[PDB]
């Protein structure tokens, strides 16, 4: 079990408070949380909540006109059969609800994995095994400089290994 | 000394949990998948050039107080062949006294605002003067051939050959002369003198092409008149009333004959007509007929029947002040393919009491626009595959289905936070 | 040294990339899931060993020309009740100068080369020259009982009882006697004597079984003479003319009275012969007729009626030089359960003009193979739930569905590239 | 941002050059980049496309022969009825593709860590966090033989510790 | 390729002998295997299979009283109407089935990931690159309480690092 | 010494493999999604609460030995207008010896026990023996009009106008008097005396409202005596025959008129009786008839005819001794919207042989239970949207549809162990 700050396949309720994506640090056994927002990080992100939504867009689009062109002349009724076609067609777009969230749902998770991967990048020292997107760093040896560039994108003075 | 760095998520305020497979999703605000379309009333066509309309007074591009006069824009009219005073009737007959005109164009929509000008009101009295049934039957016919054909004309003169023992007839209440269409013609003949006649017999050749319009079927009337008895046909002819229709091999399509068929009438010594309503293929036909009376049909409507195609049919009746019947509105409803529009309020005129009314015009605009769907509900020119409710039976295009919006699927929208596996929310 | 290796996954020259669900994937070549299946021009039939035909001449084993001549090969002739000259029609009726033979078998799919033998060509003129309605009316019954039948059988006898009054007839244009089937008996009745003649009673017996083969229902053909009038029948007889079928509770079920009914006749002196189709139920009949004439039937067809099932009817014609009639056609396309096979090409046969005819064996050649699905458009051995275009109404067996080849599904092939999250594809 | 070499995730247009899988190599600060083929590890892959096939062969001849067998008599005509259902079994056909092509990627991709695996367990040197699909080894440590070996597999000379 | 002990992904047939979940544990370069029953993350594991099943008896549910409410008074046939719509809803059933398994499968794996962190989280030398759900630990610094504290969740003597 | 550990999944014994998309999955045990439900025999309602039913004297709760005598529940019987010896076409027509009841009542569903006290049995004799088809086609009035109401009502008395000329009937096969519907009248009229009538003029106005009950349309029969002949009626009536009705406007609705009419009788000296059945909406109508016979209808149902509904109709038969008819059956099966609910053993009833069935009470249990769906094959209130086998053409409520349970999907069960990548299946 992990303690105030925990992974990012996590997602915690905080009605009343700040939400979205926030970097949740805190010394290991000693000083207390410490919470603010991830907008730098937010960048990728949101660039490819658009591509997803332009994914969400596309499909829908492809469900609009699947109809073919009537000609119905007679002035009978096909009420009964017309009901039988949507209680179908209305059925598969539940189906087709649930799958898109969840492909969704999971390409907007593999983004998050991105920043992991850049944020390790960035400096050497920042890979080590922690709990599912936590690292763990030291402030011996880098400083709010090379912090403010390895995972808040401001690319101030980077750490040095000597 | 070593301090732990998470990238946390955190969901706030107004939120939604959308269920799916392979996780879950959150999202701050929601909206739908689809809008529900609606149906818009009045008239509108697909294609917006496939289409041609048959027109009137309140259609006609060269009335002097168009603009006022008209129930339909000036970009709408140009695709009418109209002519103020016309109508389709009045050039099928022919009556003395009236317009004559040639309508005729193809497309695959046909729109008609025919009918006004043969309503009661109008007073042709050629031995008849309730034409209702004809105009209905007539109509029915029209509307009936045309959602079948592509091109369509009037054919107004015709091939034929009269025996000289008759000559031209004339009739009292039908003005100063007769018919251009059932032509009247007689021979001298007296019963009480002995001076009886021969029986007539006449040629006539229906022609597979009218210019450029082709003519695979005819709409032709067969007219009669109806004596009420032996002795009043015998104040006027030795033998007894027929008129008969035969084909090119010898068999009988249409007519009335008192040799066999017993005296039905009820006007007295003057007789009353009756024109039946023929689908005639092109070739040479005969007619038979009593000495005293001949009545060969001159005129006709050409179809060439190619394709089948939509057909709107408008509620032409008068302002105040004019009878009107409502034979058009009977024989489009007793007729597949044809969508009505009718009137839900008063005929008011801006023009004079019978051109230029509100309603019409705020119905016939969508005509200058491109529906994507036309039904007898309305039309839309709007995508969605959805619509409240079913539209009425005969609908062309791309159909929206019956849907209720509380069941239509919700899309995520503003921030979205995905849900991982089971680990992924704490409480 | 600290050296970096890395697995990578690069794609190069032709590549398609096919989307779905939780990842995409590349792949190098692409072709379709299901391939469009065709329905295969002839006849052929389901399951291979359920089905039985019924022949003629060119489907017959036991000709000495067979391969020649014939329009079948040996393994499907091997199915047939055949026999060269044969006719379920000269069965049924028996005329003199012709075959007789017993056709009978069981199956769930009844295959008839049924017609030619008695075309207008064959002559008979048992007071009736033109045979096409009545062989029409008979095929068309014969079609109609089998397809829903699992077992028939041609009746050549039954029980009877004739009064001695009446002795067997003859006539001069039925050859030197007369029908196996209706049985003419007449006794002496002469007017210019006033030698007058007894009214007939005689009773007739239809059985519920015809050895092993079960009779639920047979189909019997009710004949009788029509006279042109009172004085042409009272010429002979000094009553009217009158044949009468009555039940076993004693109600009529067909023939012709001209005690009460008017006599129809154009044919003179000599009356012409009508035969109406019956079907008839097992059981003790009784019949009724004018002094000069009885006609009582002696054949029928048993039916056991237990099944439906297919039928199919091959166009039963000469080969040139011989007068031929389209009743086979006719009858089939009249009645519902059965397919309809036809010519393209003039009949030309091997053997002599009119046995072995090229196309037919092409088209009978199906009859050997075991189709998964049989329809009036062709047959298909072969699999694919999928098809070009929808097949013509009745069909038996596991149908193709009509699909456009463009919208199938595409499976890749060749080299395959999995794609992943996010990262997964650079540029 | 990982360099010329990147992860197994990855795939690259390559379009007039080497494609497929195969093995980029370079030096941590130092020599150029080396790209070779995979081909010896190929031998799993290509096996497992082989039973992912299977699958699609069989999915495929389930979708065979769905529809009853008819035995139809009536002459009237059903063309209506045949439309709305190949418009519906089309659909269905849609969804089960899209769903397919992602299940055997999923599944080809658990083919790849299933090299890692092996390669990983073939040498304990060969254990380290680096990249998704990409390890990092010292050439001081074990030569071409061992190389050869660990990745190329063609067992030559495993790598000696003392 | 790992010898007699395998990771979490894998599962084993074993038809006569032990099964379900274990603990297969033998030394590195040395000593015998040791197999011993897993019986409490089970309901761990097994709750939170309540927890999928109670997802399961909701879309049951919700594949239960679909159909309209009919009110038909006519004596004609609709037979080769309800046959077509029973082989699409058959259809339906098909893939929801295997979605549902997928889902299902899925969702199980991911809390075995749960166990794996909690195991990680409770001693600080249990962090190790081994193999799929698979560790390594020393026993010349944890003994049997701590042991059976970390995995067996006894709660004993936990690690003394000094 | 460092040690490896891994947590390991073996399955044992017995296990099955379910298949999907993203890993697959292996089970212990397994078992079905849905179990297939079955309809009940018998009669049962939907929402136990919108039902009304119309009963005899095995539905009278005021009945003496009720439990016994009982086919129903007291619980199912609460719902009833019932009375001991009722009967619709009692209170309809009512016969002198007879009970007499105000049936009426509103609902959704209409449970009807009719039929068994105006039976063979019952001997009315008032000018006709055999009632059977009268009932028949009253019943099926009824039914139809009923499936097509909310509330219906009994009228047993209308507004009407007698001229004095006419004074009210009796016969001595009809007891002591007539019937309570057509009522008869006469006037002194004898031809041998030659002391001859005047016809008869009578006009009766039918009620839009009876009390509550809103009436839309009548159920009201016609009736008429048929005479064999001239020379019969001749004996008591100078004329001719006839009884006409006519509506408010002039336009004749039904009767016989022999003035114009052939006679069509086969009584001999004594007439007998025709009623048809006509539906009639509200207004002031009249009747002529000839001086000799009045009958002037005075009887009819009232149905307000606002919304569809299902009807259940029970053979209501006779027990041992007691001829009965299958007029209900034969009127059910005629209409739609009803289900018949029949035996299949002989009625024995408990009381005395005429009530309180054994059968009959197992398959009216069921309206005691609230059904989700009921149909001509039964009942069901267990949920499951499946079935063994199709439900018979009418059919109401949530319905299940057919499947085999072997396609049926199956859920693991027991031990669950997932699948993940290709490494995962050792063997
Ligand atoms: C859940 O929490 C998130 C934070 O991660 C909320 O986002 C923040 O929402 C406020 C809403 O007013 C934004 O403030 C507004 O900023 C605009 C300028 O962009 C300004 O014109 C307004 O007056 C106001 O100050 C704030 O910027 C935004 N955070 C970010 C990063 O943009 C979110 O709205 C919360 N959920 C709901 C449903 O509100
Ligand atoms: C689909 O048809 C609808 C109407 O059924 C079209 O909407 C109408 O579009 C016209 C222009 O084509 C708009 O006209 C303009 O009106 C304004 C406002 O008074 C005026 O200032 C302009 O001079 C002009 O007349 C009209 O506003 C609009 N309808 C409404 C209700 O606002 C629509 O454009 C069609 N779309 C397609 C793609 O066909
Ligand atoms: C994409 O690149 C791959 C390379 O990884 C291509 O595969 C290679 O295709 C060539 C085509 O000529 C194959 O070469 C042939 O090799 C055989 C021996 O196996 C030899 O006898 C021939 O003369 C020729 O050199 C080669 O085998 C194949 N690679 C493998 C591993 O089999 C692939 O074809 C490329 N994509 C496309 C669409 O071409
Ligand atoms: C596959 O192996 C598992 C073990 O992981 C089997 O579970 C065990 O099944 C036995 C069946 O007899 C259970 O035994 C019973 O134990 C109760 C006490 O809990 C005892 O009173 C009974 O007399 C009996 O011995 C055992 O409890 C159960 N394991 C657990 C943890 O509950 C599983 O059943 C095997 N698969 C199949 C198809 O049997
Ligand atoms: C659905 O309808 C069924 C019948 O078709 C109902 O089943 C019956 O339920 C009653 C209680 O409501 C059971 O009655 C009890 O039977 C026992 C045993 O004989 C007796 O001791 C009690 O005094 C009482 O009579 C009855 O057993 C049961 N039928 C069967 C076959 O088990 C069911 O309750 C209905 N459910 C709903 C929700 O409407
Ligand atoms: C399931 O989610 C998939 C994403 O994880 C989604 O594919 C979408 O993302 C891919 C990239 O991985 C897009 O491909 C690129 O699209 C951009 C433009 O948006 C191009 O610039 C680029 O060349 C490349 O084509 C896909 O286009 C995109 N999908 C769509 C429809 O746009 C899957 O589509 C999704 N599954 C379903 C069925 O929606
Ligand atoms: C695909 O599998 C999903 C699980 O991986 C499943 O969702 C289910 O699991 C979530 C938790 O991640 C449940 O959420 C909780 O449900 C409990 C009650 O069971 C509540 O107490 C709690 O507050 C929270 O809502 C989901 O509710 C649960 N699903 C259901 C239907 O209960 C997905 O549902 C599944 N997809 C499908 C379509 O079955």
């Amino acid at each position: 079990i992990d303690d105030l700050i925990i992974g990012v396949l996590f997602v915690a309720i905080v009605e009343t408070g700040i939400g979205g994506y926030l970097l949740g640090s805190r010394k290991e056994s000693g000083g207390g949380v410490t919470k603010e927002s991830a907008e730098k990080g937010f960048e990728k992100i949101g660039n490819d909540i658009q591509i997803l939504k332009s994914s969400i867009n596309i499909a829908i689009e492809k469900l609009n006109d699947r109809i073919s062109h009537d000609e119905q002349a007679i002035r009978d009724l096909t009420l009964e059969i017309e009901n039988a076609r949507s209680e179908a067609l209305l059925g598969e777009l539940g189906i087709i609800r649930a799958l898109l969230v969840g492909n969704i749902s999971i390409g907007l998770q593999e983004s998050l994995w991105e920043l992991a991967s850049e944020i390790t990048n960035r400096a050497g020292d920042l890979a080590v095994e922690v709990s599912p997107g936590c690292w763990i760093i030291d402030n011996n040896i880098c400083d709010q400089s090379c912090q403010n560039f390895i995972f808040k994108f401001n690319e101030t003075a980077p750490v040095p290994t000597i | 000394e070593k301090i732990k760095i998470c990238l946390q998520k955190q969901v706030n305020s107004s939120f939604s949990l959308h269920n799916g497979f392979g996780g879950n999703l959150y999202a701050t605000e929601e909206k739908r998948m689809f809008e529900l379309v609606k149906p818009k009333a009045g008239a509108s066509v697909l294609n917006q050039s496939t289409w041609i309309g048959f027109g009137d007074s309140r259609t006609d591009k060269s009335n002097s107080a168009f603009p006022r006069s008209a129930d339909v824009s000036a970009k709408t009219a140009d695709k009418f062949r109209f002519l103020s005073g016309g109508s389709l009737m009045l050039s099928m007959f022919g009556p003395p006294g009236k317009v004559d005109y040639l309508y005729q164009g193809c497309g695959k929509h046909k729109v008609f605002y025919e009918g006004v000008n043969w309503s009661p009101h109008a007073a042709i009295n050629c031995y008849r003067k309730n034409w209702t049934d004809i105009k209905l039957n007539f109509q029915k016919n029209i509307y009936e051939l045309a959602s079948q054909s592509h091109c369509m004309s009037l054919v107004n003169a015709l091939d034929k050959t009269i025996p000289l023992q008759v000559t031209a007839g004339t009739a009292g209440n039908c003005n100063n002369s007769f018919l251009k269409n059932p032509a009247l013609y007689t021979q001298e003949v007296k019963p009480s003198e002995n001076k009886c006649g021969k029986e007539n017999l006449a040629f006539f050749t229906l022609p597979t092409q009218f210019g450029t319009y082709e003519c695979k079927l005819h709409l032709v009337a067969s007219c009669y008149f109806i004596y009420d008895s032996k002795e009043v046909y015998n104040k006027r002819g030795c033998d007894n009333y027929f008129q008969v229709i035969y084909d090119s091999f010898g068999k009988v399509v249409g007519g009335l004959d008192n040799r066999v068929s017993p005296y039905t009438g009820n006007s007295g010594d003057t007789p009353t007509m009756q024109c039946d309503m023929l689908q005639l293929k092109p070739g040479r036909y005969s007619v038979r007929s009593s000495p005293r009376f001949l009545l060969m049909p001159e005129r006709s409507y050409c179809f060439d029947m190619k394709e089948k195609g939509p057909v709107t049919a408008v509620q032409s009746i008068w302002g105040k002040g004019r009878e009107s019947d409502y034979a058009v509105d009977q024989a489009c409803l007793s007729t597949p393919g044809c969508m009505l529009i009718q009137k839900q309020k008063p005929y008011i005129g801006e023009a004079d009491d019978h051109h230029g009314d509100q309603e019409m015009r705020e119905l016939l605009s969508g005509l200058d626009y491109e529906a994507r769907c036309i039904s007898q509900s309305g039309w839309v020119n709007e995508t969605s595959p959805f619509t409240e409710k079913y539209l009425l039976p005969p609908k062309f295009g791309r159909c929206p289905l019956a849907a209720k919006e509380e069941s239509i699927p919700k899309i995520p929208d503003g921030l979205l936070i995905p849900t991982s596996g089971t680990d992924t929310t704490v409480t």
